[PDB]
């Protein structure tokens, strides 16, 4: 089974911004943080930094991101792309893809050996490297959701 | 120190501070600059000294005034 | 748009009102029943304002009893109704037709139409068009008749038709109805023919929605009911008492993607409907 | 006064046609979703290049260590420290 409250708390915690103290470099929070399916692309769980219209728009954006990701997961040509960051944690291989949606930076990563995806959307000023590190450290703590498939 | 730019081997910005916050387009050039065994490099351009340090496949560039 | 119900005693006006409106312009307002017995009509007994305040007059004829005198009384009513106001739409319901054959029903409607036309020719009224509907309480006929009568009193009909046609063409919707929350009187549809079976499906969907919502209260009505063959039925409350019920077919697509695009399209349609003051 | 009502009806017809055209322009089909092309792969360097292209040679010439080595490691540590997210409990519950 699944627990919506703990996943909601995790997605709310992944909306936390960065405030560096050694170097004065403040970053804004992410626009949205959600977990979606790898089959239909609809929202399993979601969280926003800051109502029905935004939920429908976020579902549309999740559908668009999964539609773009489906062809990228099934393509082996041009595999040495600069926007792909395939990380392997705990002997589980996955592929992370970053995309630009007009003025939005959207980073998606398939949870390894499972039919789920994790998506972080931030503003255009957000750096891509910090998003990659954020999604890597987020996937590091999601070992309990490994091997989960839809029924 | 005028600013810092953190970028991995792909060149994507992890952090952009100072004048380097508005000097991103040189990163594609700086991928063609060789380093030493320790990763330290001092490259001069646009009357500025850039200190490059590569650790764990991440190059950090620090801008300093030449004068 | 207040409609006036007229007819002889024990013709069924109160029963029609109880069934439809109990289970402004467009909302199901408190209509006025008028028991009209056979008599001599008083000339201008302060009734000019009353008939000037009626958007469309509805007459009820019992098909079980003899109705030639009823048609004579109806012609007498029209004789001053059209004289006072030349913009009133005139409606006649042939009620209590549940236990009649199709050929008998068609012949009865033809006889009623011919008699009304001949009486109006005798009375000298010209340029008047009286509509006729075969209605009964026990079936869907009275709902459709009131739907046509209400549709004749909404001036924005063609624009709503275009909006619903565009919504249907861009969401793979089989059939979309713009019901009202009470009386199940559908206000607008597409250019596709109003199937009776689909109309009954949507009406009983309205009933299931309202009853289930009323069972759990005291803590914007939305519904998705998916069948085995992928055909979904969707409900979203519009402005004031209006609601939208759409039968949408998947056509071998993802259920959640179709639901998302339908939700976005219907929210856009509701935002467009906010601009036009079609509510209430 | 009825001619003013005729002009008002003409304005109402124009307004209703404009409303129909406005609500017709936001309709999105599934073909628009599948072949949108909005979701494109973007990097920081490519975004900077596009910004310079819209706004509009070897500049760099090849010639402390402790301070840079300390600051780079401290910046990486501060980046990795705030990315550590602790769950408020188990994610999947059994029967
Ligand atoms: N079978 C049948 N009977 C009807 C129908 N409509 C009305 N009636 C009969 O009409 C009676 C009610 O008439 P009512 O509404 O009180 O007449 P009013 O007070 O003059 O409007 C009931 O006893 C019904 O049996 C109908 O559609 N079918």
């Amino acid at each position: 089974m699944l627990h919506s409250k703990n996943v909601k708390g995790f997605l709310e915690n992944t909306l936390k911004p960065y405030d560096l103290h050694s170097v004065d470099f403040k970053t804004s929070s992410l626009q949205s943080s959600m977990i979606i399916t790898a089959t239909n692309g609809g929202i399993l769980s979601y969280a926003t930094s800051n109502e029905i219209n935004s939920v429908n728009n976020l579902k549309m954006m999740s559908l668009l991101i999964k539609d773009k990701w489906s062809e990228d997961e099934n393509d082996t040509e041009e595999q040495h792309s600069n926007s792909c960051y395939p990380v392997e944690i705990d002997s589980f291989k996955t592929k992370i893809y970053t995309y630009e949606m007009e003025d939005l930076h959207t980073c998606v990563a398939q949870i390894p050996n499972s039919d789920l995806l994790l998506l972080f959307i931030a503003e255009g000023s957000f750096p891509y490297g910090l998003l990659v590190i954020k999604i890597e450290r987020a996937m590091r703590e999601l070992t309990d959701l490994f091997g989960y498939k839809l029924g | 120190i005028k600013g810092t730019i953190a970028f991995d081997t792909h060149g994507n910005v992890i952090e952009s501070t100072g004048v380097g916050s508005q000097r991103i387009e040189d990163i594609g050039d700086l991928s063609k600059v060789t380093l030493d065994a320790e990763g330290f490099a001092q490259v001069q351009g646009d009357s500025l000294l850039v200190h490059l340090y590569k650790r764990n496949d991440i190059t950090l560039a620090v801008y300093t005034s030449a004068q | 748009a207040m409609v006036l119900l007229m007819g002889v005693r024990r013709c069924g006006k109160s029963s029609i009102c109880k069934v439809v409106f109990h289970n402004s312009t467009l909302i199901d307002l408190a209509v006025m029943e008028l028991p009209g017995q056979l008599n001599y009509f008083e000339p201008s007994y302060d009734s000019e304002r009353l008939f000037k305040s009626v958007g469309a007059l509805v007459y009820v004829i019992d098909s079980q009893d003899e109705y030639i005198n009823a048609i004579t009384n109806l012609a007498m009513i029209i004789e001053y109704a059209y004289k006072v106001n030349p913009s009133i739409n005139i409606e006649v319901l042939i009620h209590k037709v549940d236990g009649l054959s199709e050929d008998f029903k068609v012949d009865a409607q033809r006889d009623i139409m011919q008699r009304t036309g001949e009486e109006l020719l005798e009375l000298g009224l010209d340029g008047v068009q009286v509509s006729f509907y075969l209605t009964s309480i026990f079936d869907h006929s009275i709902y459709e008749a009131f739907s046509r009568i209400v549709q004749k009193l909404i001036p924005e009909l063609s624009f709503l038709e275009n909006m619903l046609d565009n919504l249907i063409q861009h969401s793979k919707i089989e059939k979309a109805f713009l019901f009202d929350v009470n009386s199940k009187i559908y206000v607008s549809t597409d250019s596709n023919p109003v199937d009776i079976q689909m109309y009954e499906v949507c009406s009983e969907f309205i009933d299931v929605t309202i009853d289930l919502f009323d069972l759990y209260k005291a803590p914007e009505l939305q519904n998705v009911s998916q069948l085995a063959n992928g055909v979904i039925i969707y409900l979203r409350q519009m402005i004031r008492g209006l609601a939208l019920v759409a039968i949408i077919r998947p056509n071998g697509t993802d259920m959640e993607s179709c639901l998302t695009v339908a939700d976005y399209n219907i929210d856009i349609f509701k935002k467009g409907l906010e601009d036009i003051w079609a509510n209430a | 006064k009825e001619h003013e009502h005729e002009q008002k009806l003409l304005a109402r017809e124009q307004e209703l046609r404009d409303i129909v055209a406005n609500t017709n322009d936001k309709l999105i089909d599934i073909s628009m979703i599948n072949n949108s092309g909005i979701v494109i792969q973007g990097t920081d360097l490519q975004e900077a290049l596009d910004k310079r292209q819209q706004e509009e040679t070897n500049t760099f010439t090849l010639l402390s260590k402790e301070q840079l080595k300390k600051l780079h490691s401290n910046i990486l540590n501060e980046i990795f420290s705030q990315s550590q997210v602790n769950k408020p409990g188990p994610l999947t519950v059994p029967f």
